[PDB]
């Protein structure tokens, strides 16, 4: 109740930092991790049906 | 190899062609100062060189260089031609006598049908009406003789040229005497016109001459129709059309439009196009109230004056440095053109007469002045600014657009599948939305907030629909042209217009492409593909082989038509097909319904839509696409991609086109290529060539933008707090807006409606500008109380048509291939039915049809381009045979009879008599026999109120005896009844072009390099043999069940392609790269035409009626039993069930006074006025919808199957329903289910709908049975009458009792309604009641038969195996697992 | 603990306020017409003054300024106005018609 | 009161998520397809994974 | 309960940071970054085939 809200606050601070960095810059591994994770979770849905045969 | 040229304009008039020809001939910039004139004078084409080297052209050029003649522009000579009145000779008598003869013959032909109708209703000329009309039409007026003479002259010139060019290739017509004053040098590649006493000369093209002839024909048709209608309305006010034009004003209108076209220039069409708005203003001044109509009037004036100022500016700019610099009139510089314009507009108002009928019919004026020359590079440059512009959006706008789209999709899934779509992102939803998700519900628009859409825009989906794995050959194959690859684009231009390095490059680089890549048409693009595979499109889409492809171009041809190579066109077609198949079910506002009654349906359902203020907004979405970008289209294309499990299939356009060069590939408009440059993406950007196109090509991706517009309308309705009812039909958006308001003190309903309209318009403008679409005051208007949609006008529930606009091009050889006689007759008849279906005039339509049928048969057969006069000799021998058989007195009477008997028996009447009362019928042979009986009553004096009697006049007995007596000669009974359940057999009916060209098409296809076509065409004949052998032992023949069996096999799809290919000219030269016709095709067509003309000699033999001393007795004769016997005897079959149906026009006797008999249907008039045309009543509009089957649908997941599989399942279910009595039904169904669907019968039976209807003879849904039975009157009028069919079920249950009978009650009601209409037309007073009493001699039982016999399983397997390349996708194990 | 919920709410409000003033410029051709440019995101005033300095090439910049600012230009104000005003040629033609 | 104050942070985070996802989707345009990085920004869908599975087993 | 309402917030925050990482990585002008992305995706595909073929 006391630590969790502070984790939320730190993540919001980092969010504001990256959002400034994005919106003022008019002129990779985390992204690949997320891509791989969700591609694996879609392949799992495919495998469930492939094994249900 | 013969060359047949056009007789009507089918194409565009080219600016660049005329520019190049005139620039080479006169040695200077003719129309513009383009690159076209420079390359034309540098390196002219060989046809231009041929035209310039003639002996008369050299003389005229010498005269021009000496300053003795002045050069002009084609609009000047159009104005000169349309006022040609040097018709003062012994030429003035011949034209008048010819027109008088045509009119007299048309009335004499119409007399027979008028007599028959007046006899049936109980109401050389035998009718008093037509005798008065003939007395009234004895002197044609001068304005009609003018246009008839002009059309005759121009048509003679064209016929002479076409005949002499068929006989000799490379023929130039040099004419000086046909049209006194003018000198024509006509050809296929140009036209030179010279006027000697005015000292004028012009150069134009062949299509411009065709346009001039079409103009003269259109004005002749207008004058004919208005003269006939005026003469009809002078005898009886209900007899003619609803319009009342005066032809002096119409002549003045033609003159002033020609003056506007001659005064400004080619640029003058832009002005006349604006006058449509002017007419709309004159309509609103009648229907709308002060504020709306004042707003529209001021906006219209502004639009017209802006158009005129822009026209003057562009005209003065274009002709500055050309050879036409001294052709600009002085009335343009000093501004005195306005006076002219004013007079024009005044005449239009004087022509309107302050009447909605005149003002609605007056829209023919915009098809009277011709067509402009379309400048191509300029049309390309006009949109380059709109599609290269940068757009700025707020992120909230895109979020809310995506959220509204996702809301529409969620709501559609919940309504259609009782299930939220599968989300992969439900973490992002809040609690109140998670409740909706897990309860499988959604909130309404009144409970929806703008934050909810931003929350919804974050959802991601799983695959819900599946892509087909094998290509459908019916959707990718058509009869159009295709774009070359990017390296072979320079083959779009003549070799003379290309530099030497480009020619060398083309010849050295055509050696590295396939034979299908070097193709210039779609059909041969597919036929020449020797590496074709049906899983090519699926692999292209899944692998994204269309992204970053170096073979991609966009080629424009003007109104612009764009094309690309074949792969990208495949991807485009597939994307639009998937949208039409899977998504348009969630957007019921998107329509594609263009039709006679469908538009009336839409306008009716639109009219059905402390105060409730209302308004309507009309918007034009033609230029809607140029404003779209990736950011605005693909936020929804992404949702569709996720729903189909693919990537960038619906986003292909804005990801591929920005990297392509857009080029104009007109033949006469090449670009300037700098030397040492061969690649197209390296050529300098110029007029007619550019890059970096953002925005989308017109026509491609239209459905995406339609559903996005609908989502934006939902967003606007949310933001504005009012109710919206929207309709989009193509490129026309209509919005009805409603809002509850509390009226102030003294405020009127009108002011509240106006305030609502203004605020809604502000909100619409702002919400459209938020996504980068800037609406103009020329594309949008507001109103309150007039229903307008797709150029169709309704007011107070009454519909106002524009028939004259659609009957403008009726003529000799319209809409045919190789000048077919039968198709031309059919098209004339079908085009003239519109003066009766919409115009509500039987007799005007009839007389116009007879005028042009007589002209086409008795005057234009002698002048056939390929069949010089053989068809006329055939006609004369048929007339002699008819005169001998029926004991007539002349060949004139013989032709009057020939023109009145149906085309089924070999006659020349394209319109059967039942179509004046109802539109559909279930049996053509009975209608043909009844029509023949009614027509022959004219000569035999039989009365159509008594019964069939034997009299001393035995013409009808002779006719019926020759109909039922002939020599049986059947051949291929079952496959023929499969492809047409109404066929006769034993050569008892006329043949059509498909049956004639089938074998030629298959032998041409047997040699195609594509194996999918070669094997099919090589197995065609044995497949036909097997298909005839399949269902031959099932003895009770049901041709509709045979049709159902036929449609469930791959030979159906194989035959679609052949029927499509057999509709081209020169079928033999498909793979020969030639535009000429082979003599074999001409011989085939000629012999077909001759056989079809002389059919009436074989059907009605003089041979003692085929040695039949027995004559037919008519005492107690049933026409429907005779029809059934005739149909069975021609196929040598014992019993054929479910095809014969009585005729309502023959079965029903018509009474007007009520009697104690108390029988038949009753039709009463609920209106209180004596007349009904142009009124509305308190009843519901009659739509004769038929009763389909009652069936229960099994419960499974349907979106797991495609559409072909869901269609095959319904077909197999109908087969299980119908042929459930045969002796080996289990093996039959097992074979079908395992051959076509891939599953066994036990597993497939779980997806079959179960039919609760017992009598399939009565309720079966096949493509060969009519689905609805409307009347021959407009819908708005059906509301004036009330019907009851109860007194007939009391007599039909004592004679049969609880049994099904063969009769359509829908057609009975339609007959009654059209009968009311026609009696009002002919008597000038509508009757109060009519009673229809049936003849029970014609009604029979309809009980489902018990089938006996065995189906041949071996032949079924042979048919399935020989055409295996057209089978649909099998249902997999992975798919059948998810089905449950 | 509300003293921390307040600092969470202020941060959420700041993020939602800086996300409701973002402006997106569509992708298009570069300067001197060679290549395509990416889509650009940036705060409202920065984008407006980038339009003024014509660093982003476009026509009709006045309505762009007046629409990125929640304001109504006079062109669009008469497009949706109560009454329509004629032109000199329009009044000439209207006098000729009456 | 803590739950009623936590049921608003969620509705603000959901709006932030919607806006940021719309931005992610609108930023993967023709230049991303030209450079070949668009599938790293939109995700791999059923058809590619099925092709990978068919070429794996 | 409160622990679930905090778990939801944690999940949403992680999703937001993921979206922001995507947006900021994809917005790199030099060609090096966009070449690294496609090389990493090349790798990922034929490393996913490994885990698929294993089981
Ligand atoms: C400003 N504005 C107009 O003046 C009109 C209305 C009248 N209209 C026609 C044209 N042809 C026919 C025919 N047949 C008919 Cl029946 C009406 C032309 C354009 C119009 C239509 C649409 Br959608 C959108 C805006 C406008």
């Amino acid at each position: 109740i006391t630590a969790r809200l502070d984790r939320i606050d730190e993540k919001l601070s980092e969010i504001l930092g990256m959002l400034h960095t994005l919106v003022v810059a008019s002129a990779r591994e985390e992204m690949i991790e997320k891509i791989r994770t969700e591609a694996l979770m879609t392949n799992d849905r495919l495998e469930a049906m492939a094994r249900l045969r | 190899n013969v060359y047949l040229t056009d007789s009507y304009l089918k194409g565009v008039i080219s600016f660049s062609e005329c520019n190049a020809l005139g620039s080479y001939i006169f040695n200077g910039p003719y129309l513009k100062n383009d690159y076209t004139n420079l390359i034309s004078r540098q390196n002219p084409l060989i046809e231009h060189m041929n035209l310039k080297k003639l002996n008369i052209t050299q003389s005229l050029i010498s005269k021009y260089h000496k300053g003795e003649i002045k050069l002009e522009e084609p609009t000047y000579f159009q104005s000169l031609l349309m006022t040609y009145k040097s018709m003062t000779s012994s030429e003035q008598i011949a034209t008048t006598n010819l027109l008088k003869k045509i009119i007299r013959r048309a009335i004499e032909i119409s007399d027979v049908k008028v007599y028959a109708i007046l006899n049936k209703l109980g109401l050389t000329i035998k009718t008093t009406l037509l005798k008065k009309l003939m007395c009234s039409m004895q002197h044609p007026p001068s304005w009609l003789i003018h246009w008839f003479n002009l059309y005759t002259k121009l048509n003679n010139i064209l016929t002479q040229y076409r005949s002499n060019e068929v006989k000799n290739h490379g023929f130039t017509l040099i004419d000086n005497q046909t049209l006194s004053g003018f000198q024509f040098i006509l050809n296929q590649y140009g036209c030179i016109v010279y006027h000697k006493e005015l000292k004028r000369i012009t150069v134009t093209t062949y299509n411009q001459f065709l346009t001039w002839k079409d103009i003269s024909l259109s004005r002749l048709n207008v004058c004919l129709i208005t003269w006939i209608s005026n003469c009809l309305n002078t005898l009886n006010k209900s007899l003619g059309l609803r319009c009342g034009f005066n032809n002096v004003i119409l002549t003045q209108l033609f003159l002033y439009g020609d003056c506007i076209l001659k005064l400004f220039h080619n640029e003058g069409f832009y002005i006349i196009k604006e006058v449509e708005g002017f007419i709309m203003s004159l309509i609103l001044n009648i229907t709308e109230e002060d504020q709306f109509r004042k707003r529209f009037y001021n906006s219209m004036l502004n639009n017209i004056t802006d158009a005129a100022n822009k026209a003057q500016k562009n005209l003065l700019s274009r002709v500055c440095h050309t050879l036409l610099d001294k052709t600009v009139s002085d009335n343009i510089i000093n501004g005195r053109w306005i006076i002219l314009l004013s007079k024009f507009l005044k005449l239009i108002k004087l022509a309107g007469d302050n009447n909605l009928n005149n003002l609605s019919e007056l829209y023919f004026l915009f098809r009277i002045f011709g067509h402009p020359m379309v400048d191509e590079r300029q049309a390309m440059d006009a949109v380059k600014i709109n599609c290269n512009e940068t757009k700025f959006y707020l992120l909230s706008s895109l979020s809310m657009l995506r959220g509204a789209f996702i809301y529409r999709i969620i709501k559609g899934f919940v309504n259609n599948y009782n299930r939220w779509p599968t989300l992969r992102n439900a973490i992002v939803l809040p609690l109140r939305w998670l409740t909706y998700y897990k309860l499988n519900t959604y909130p309404s628009l009144l409970e929806l907030t703008e934050r909810d859409l931003i929350v919804l825009s974050g959802l991601r989906f799983y695959r819900e629909f599946r892509l087909p794995k094998k290509v459908d050959l019916e959707m990718i194959i058509n009869d159009k042209a295709i774009s070359p690859p990017k390296n072979l684009i320079w083959t779009s231009f003549p070799r003379n217009y290309m530099p030497s390095h480009i020619q060398n490059y083309i010849e050295h680089e055509k050696l590295k492409f396939s034979e299908s890549d070097k193709s210039r048409r779609v059909l041969e693009y597919y036929l020449r593909d020797n590496k074709f595979n049906e899983c090519d499109l699926y692999n292209c889409v899944v692998n994204q082989s269309y992204l970053n492809n170096p073979n991609h171009v966009v080629s424009l041809t003007g109104r612009m038509f764009a094309m690309q190579p074949g792969m990208f066109r495949q991807v485009q077609i597939l994307a639009e097909k998937m949208i039409a198949e899977n998504i348009l079910q969630f957007f019921p506002e998107s329509l594609t319904r263009y039709g006679d009654l469908e538009l009336q349906k839409i306008l009716e359902l639109k009219a059905g839509i402390n105060y409730i203020s209302k308004c309507s907004i009309i918007t034009d979405l033609s230029k809607f696409n140029q404003a779209f970008r990736y950011e605005t289209s693909c936020i929804c294309s992404d949702v569709l991609d996720e729903l189909h499990g693919v990537q960038s299939l619906f986003s292909w356009l804005h990801l591929t086109i920005p990297h392509v060069t857009i080029i104009c590939t007109y033949r006469h408009a090449p670009p300037y290529i700098g030397d040492h440059i061969v690649d197209l993406n390296n050529v300098d950007e110029q007029s007619g060539l550019y890059r970096y196109h953002m925005g989308g090509i017109e026509g491609w991706c239209q459905k995406l933008w339609t559903i996005e517009a609908i989502s934006l309308l939902d967003l606007i309705s949310l933001k504005g707090k009012f109710s919206i009812t929207a309709l989009i039909n193509g490129d026309n958006q209509s919005i009805d807006i409603s809002k509850p308001i509390r009226l102030m003190e003294g405020q009127t309903h009108a002011q509240a409606d106006y305030l609502l309209a203004l605020n809604s318009l502000k909100l619409l403008y702002k919400e459209y500008a938020g996504i980068g679409h800037k609406l103009k005051g020329t594309e949008t208007y507001i109103s309150r109380d007039m229903q307008f949609m797709s150029k169709t006008i309704q007011h107070n529930g009454v519909y106002y048509p524009a028939s004259i606009k659609k009957v403008l091009r009726v003529g000799p050889w319209i809409n045919t291939i190789l000048d077919d006689f039968k198709v031309s007759l059919e098209s004339i008849g079908s085009l003239t039915q519109e003066l009766e279906y919409r115009g509500e005039s039987l007799l005007c339509s009839l007389i116009f049809r007879n005028v042009w049928l007589y002209n086409q048969i008795a005057l234009q057969l002698k002048n056939h381009a390929l069949c010089n006069n053989k068809l006329y000799l055939d006609i004369l021998k048929v007339l002699k045979h008819l005169k001998t058989f029926f004991n007539l007195d002349n060949i004139d009477t013989a032709l009057t009879l020939y023109m009145n008997l149906p085309m089924l028996f070999g006659g020349g009447d394209p319109n059967l008599l039942y179509r004046s009362f109802y539109r559909r019928t279930p049996d053509f042979l009975t209608e043909a026999i009844v029509h023949s009986v009614f027509i022959l009553s004219y000569y035999t004096n039989h009365d159509l109120k008594d019964k069939l009697q034997d009299l001393s006049d035995d013409r009808l007995n002779k006719f019926l005896t020759c109909i039922i007596t002939f020599d049986k000669n059947p051949n291929a009974e079952f496959v023929t009844l499969m492809r047409d359940p109404q066929a006769l057999g034993s050569e008892r009916q006329a043949k059509i072009t498909s049956e004639i060209n089938r074998l030629a098409v298959t032998e041409v296809l047997s040699t195609a390099p594509n194996k999918i076509f070669s094997k099919s065409a090589q197995h065609y004949t044995t497949t036909e043999i097997d298909l005839n052998d399949i269902m031959q032992n099932i003895e009770p023949t049901y041709p509709h069940g045979l049709r159902v069996v036929y449609e469930s096999l791959p030979f159906y799809k194989a035959e679609k392609i052949v029927n499509l290919i057999s509709g081209t000219k020169s079928i033999t030269n498909i793979l020969e790269k030639t535009s000429a016709i082979d003599l074999t095709d001409i011989d085939r067509a000629t012999e077909m035409m001759r056989k079809n003309i002389t059919l009436l000699i074989r059907i009605l033999p003089l041979d003692c009626n085929r040695d039949k001393r027995e004559i037919l007795s008519m005492e107690n004769l049933s026409i429907t039993e005779l029809s059934k016997y005739v149909r069975e005897r021609s196929w040598s079959l014992s019993n054929i069930v479910g095809v014969t149906s009585p005729s309502i026009m023959y079965t029903m006797d018509i009474k007007y006074t009520t009697s104690t008999i108390s029988s038949g249907i009753i039709i009463e008039k609920y209106n209180v006025n004596s007349l009904t045309r142009g009124e509305r009543g308190p009843t519901k509009p009659w739509v004769g919808s038929s009763t389909q089957e009652k069936k229960t649908m099994p419960v499974y997941n349907r979106q797991v199957l495609t559409k072909k599989q869901r269609d095959q399942i319904d077909l197999l279910a109908k087969l299980d329903w119908v042929y459930a009595s045969i002796d080996n039904k289990d093996e039959f169904m097992e074979e079908l289910s395992i051959g076509t669907l891939g599953l066994t019968y036990e597993k497939a039976k779980k997806l079959f709908p179960q039919y609760l209807s017992v009598n399939y003879l009565h309720r079966l849904t096949v493509s060969s049975r009519p689905c609805e039975f409307p009347a021959s009157i407009p819908a708005y009028r059906t509301t004036n009458y009330h019907f009851d069919t109860s007194p007939i079920n009391r007599i039909l249950t004592e004679k049969y009792g609880d049994e099904d009978i063969d009769i359509v009650f829908q057609n009975c009601i339609s007959f009654g309604l059209s009968l009311m209409s026609v009696v009002e037309q002919f008597t000038n007073v509508c009757p109060n009641r009519i009673i229809l009493i049936p003849k029970l001699n014609e009604i029979h039982l309809m009980k489902p038969p018990i089938f006996t016999g065995d189906v041949d399983i071996h032949k079924l397997k042979q048919v399935i195996q020989k055409q295996h390349m057209f089978l649909p996708d099998k249902i997999s194990l992975t798919q059948y697992v998810e089905l449950f």
